[PDB]
């Protein structure tokens, strides 16, 4: 399936796993990041039943199903699912044994360290992956957008951390992390929807409501405006199917949703929002570098793909900037996508192959040997 | 056509883009030549003023 | 990238550096004399970068680099950093290896010894010049300005000097140095734009201080008055950009910073200003002398650009000098970069080329000959 | 509550307030520099609640409130902030209406000239003071130090001022400002224990990494040694009790968020330190006062309390000096009120009575008298 032993990639982050191969486009698999766990007993013939689901079996099989994610809030706590997850895509859809290639993962640097130092050691006694190199997502994002300065706002599922870097240089002191995601986003949509007649509590309902937020939710440039009429009007609902046959239509909730991004007091959270954060770390660096990190506000992870997060990003932040200078949002149809390309192009660069932590290295230093080779 | 429409206004919005950035790199320029021809005046002018107390 | 084997001129100090060919009429490279490093971590790969910036490249890539000056109030303390300032100067952006060249660089007349020891050392053993002449700042600026006799107040960038010449002859004995320069007046200026509500303590921060004192400063002809005036209304503030869109306004500081050269005790330093010194210098000369200099103080160096200056000086030291005498500043357009002129000048004389020290004399000797050859 | 018309003294800092009357040798209460608002919708009817909290009252209903800080890098922005928590200061725990007594407020002096006068307008305009006198903040600690001569560390919660006094003159020249205090070190501390597991963003949060710091944290003598053992082992680890019965525990983190001020890079800092300004301060003196001031190198303010502060200071700058003269910390017990102690010394001395404005003399010449009064 693969004609050299290139660097794996694997983005495994709350939400979706996206897994490939380095120096190719695009993940060769996408799948969601858990491991279901069934809490009925099966009553028909040929329905299968399994002990335990991974990936998308796990979702497939949803509707007696408890979905567990390995990871809370950015990091994975839960390594013997990310085994299971990490060996389906691996041995599946990729059609590989770590075992031949090197592989790449992916995290932070405000990112807890347990995250790092567990996915090395599993790469290595479990896989026996013959070399290991933990990125940043950042990082990633810049490669895949043709940068090397700008911000990245990593607008994950479970965390956003948001990490300036200047001419390829960190500046840590810049990080400003939030909790703040996708799958909050989630959690206000299935309580707006019970306020509007249909409830969602279980993990079959959170997932629905998940695809639901996907197709029908949207930013709006204008909050105040875009509600005044949709909370006024049928026109400006869509309609969403169910999988009883039901329909749901939303209508101002649409946004209300995604709004959170830039109103987190909707969940209950001491934020002003993305644009706060994307806003203080270009603050928190010298004017001499303020003034291009403006100019390149850099999307990662998906919430990206909101019908008007762009467009508001870049109105949020010159909002807020001085005049003069530049803001730009950098919003490629490589949202969501965008660490999985850099990673890729990471692993397949000639400088990077210096950067590897090798087998033998693990072997001799243990799991925090991460520390002393990635970032 | 929608994708086809979307290539050209994604063009137009590129075309137009060229042409803004164009402009952008023209306003940069230009308005800095504005300022620096402004205080390439204010220094003839302070050194008129200068010139004149000498005068 | 010249044809014909000219002397090399090379005014590197404490702030900027000026170079060209001997014999034309302005420097070619004019450059800062900073070394810049990186103060964060790399953090992508592939990035190119520099272990350490030079010139233009340490200011272009300021915003995260820690900039520094090889030089100390005239004296150079760092020969590594000096010789890549001139490499780059030289070989780079003059187009010239000193290898085919005589080399003419400068330093005032109580320069601490080392300094000539060093210039002349690098030159010969580095650079492998044919052959060097290490001289006096005061004699290249009457050169330059087309006097044999005057005060020359070279109002540095780390020290003035302050030496009379007479028909071509010092008169040492009247040399009144002062730990007063350009470098201070910077450090003024941002304490009192700090009272303003802007604080400047980065290198990126020091920098634009410089660049708002050498934009926006003057001194008139008379502070106090000025001052009056500028603390008492909003009509004398002027407007500086900074690099990320915010801007400045600056008011009676516009000039309480180049007063310092008139009032010392400004930065604390026990001097009665530089209209005193140039007084002092020809008040200790012979009473046949002293006519000559008074109709001949002349500048040297840069600040002598401030609006005002010119006609300051002459007027603090006509109310410092007898009556009948006539005092008269020599204030020429070649200010700030007459000793570059100067050593064109020099350089280029008849009589002066059997004064460089030959490859040979020195190699014999040692650096210590630039006392028995040059000065 | 109170027999006499003495001056009130009052330390409004960008962390705590310290307040008492003149002529006592401590504050009679100390409030954080707060006022706390709630971020929640209340939703019984009938339960009282302010719309705003101040000092204590923010900290102890913290639970729902968003706390702010009136004060940044010792500079009050949001003046009717600071009358609600100079209101309660004085009402309630000093017991003084100011319309009867004196009072006395300070900064140091490279703070920017707003605060000194707004201390003095809003005490004359809102509270009617029949006096006012804005005090030098290095001054204070040295009074209440029992010094006339040293430097005079002021390194408070938002910035340190670093001032050399001699024979009671200051010394201007030689004033170090830096933007390195007590707030970014619990920000570092934040992001180490992020590091560790343990996120602290809300209000809440960064409260209870304040407390952390201010019982669990040292600075070190010997940086290396210790990280090289609390960084290996569980013996060098100490724990805090969280509000809710949880707890954290931390090893060389523990010693990392105060090294800062040794390591100012850890927030993104272009300095090498407290220790490389307070030899700067003494350096840049006269031969003749930096044998007076290696021996007195003065605490002032908080950040002092440190269990190795005053060790490592002292080792820090002997390793700095030409050995010969003795290099001495003098870290008394008035530490972290020193600036109080102070400003009860300087309002009740017999040659300070002079130096009080007047409520008539502040009528007359406006909020600008503060340049004419005080300092
Ligand atoms: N059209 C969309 N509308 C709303 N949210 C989206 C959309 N597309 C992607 N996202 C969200 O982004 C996440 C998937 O992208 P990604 O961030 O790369 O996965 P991960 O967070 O695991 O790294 C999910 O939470 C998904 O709901
Ligand atoms: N417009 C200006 N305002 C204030 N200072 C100036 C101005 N122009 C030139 N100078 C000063 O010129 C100095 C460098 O020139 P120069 O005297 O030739 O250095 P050097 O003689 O030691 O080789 C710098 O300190 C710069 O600030
Ligand atoms: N044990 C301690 N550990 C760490 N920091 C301390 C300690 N004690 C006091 N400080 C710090 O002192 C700061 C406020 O003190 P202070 O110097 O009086 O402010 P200021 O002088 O600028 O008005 C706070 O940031 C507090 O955390």
């Amino acid at each position: 399936d693969e004609d050299e032993t290139t660097a794996l990639v694997c983005d495994n982050g709350s939400g979706l796993v996206k897994a490939g191969f380095a120096g190719d486009d695009a993940p060769r698999a996408v799948f969601p990041s858990i491991v279901g766990r069934p809490r009925h007993q099966g009553v028909m013939v040929g329905m299968g039943q399994k002990d335990s689901y991974v990936g998308d079996e796990a979702q497939s099989k949803r509707g007696i199903l408890t979905l567990k994610y390995p990871i809370e809030h950015g990091i994975i706590t839960n390594w013997d699912d990310m085994e299971k997850i990490w060996h389906h895509t691996f041995y599946n859809e990729l059609r590989v044994a770590p075992e031949e290639h090197p592989t790449l993962l992916t995290e932070a640097p405000l990112n807890p360290k347990a995250n790092r130092e567990k996915m090395t050691q599993i790469m290595f006694e479990t896989f026996n992956v013959p070399a290991m190199y933990v990125a940043i997502q950042a990082v990633l994002s810049l490669y895949a957008s043709g940068r090397t300065t700008g911000i990245v706002l990593d607008s994950g599922d479970g965390v956003t951390h948001n990490v300036p870097i200047y001419e390829g240089y960190a500046l840590p002191h810049a990080i400003m992390r939030l909790d703040l995601a996708g799958r909050d986003l989630t959690d206000y949509l299935m309580k707006i929807l019970t306020e509007r007649g249909y409830s969602f509590v279980t993990t079959a309902e959170r997932e629905i409501v998940r695809d639901i937020k996907e197709k029908l939710c949207y930013v709006a440039l204008d909050f105040e405006n875009e509600m005044a009429t949709a909370a006024s009007s049928s026109s400006l609902e869509k309609s969403y199917e169910l999988p009883d046959g039901q329909v749901i239509t939303i209508g101002n909730e649409r946004f209300r949703c995604p709004e959170t991004l830039f109103q987190p007091s909707f969940i209950g959270m001491e934020s002003a929002g993305i644009h706060e954060t994307t806003y203080n770390s270009i603050m928190k660096c010298d004017i001499d570098i303020r003034k291009d990190l403006y100019a390149n506000n850099v999307m990662s992870g998906g919430t990206t793909m909101y019908p008007g997060i762009a467009d508001r990003m870049q109105k949020e932040i010159t909002a807020l900037a001085p005049s003069t200078m530049k803001i730009k949002i950098i919003a490629p149809p490589e949202r969501k996508y965008s660490v999985w390309i850099g990673g890729s192009i990471l692993a397949s660069l000639s400088t990077f192959q210096q950067m590897w932590i090798t087998k033998q290295e693990y072997d001799e230093a243990g799991p925090s040997i991460v520390h002393r080779k990635c970032f | 056509d929608a994708q086809e429409k979307l290539e050209l206004a994604e063009k137009k919005a590129t075309d137009a883009e060229a042409d803004v950035a164009s402009l952008n790199r023209r306003i940069q320029l230009v308005e800095e030549e504005l300022d620096r021809a402004q205080e390439r005046l204010a220094t003839a002018l302070q050194k008129l003023e200068e010139a004149e107390k000498a005068a």
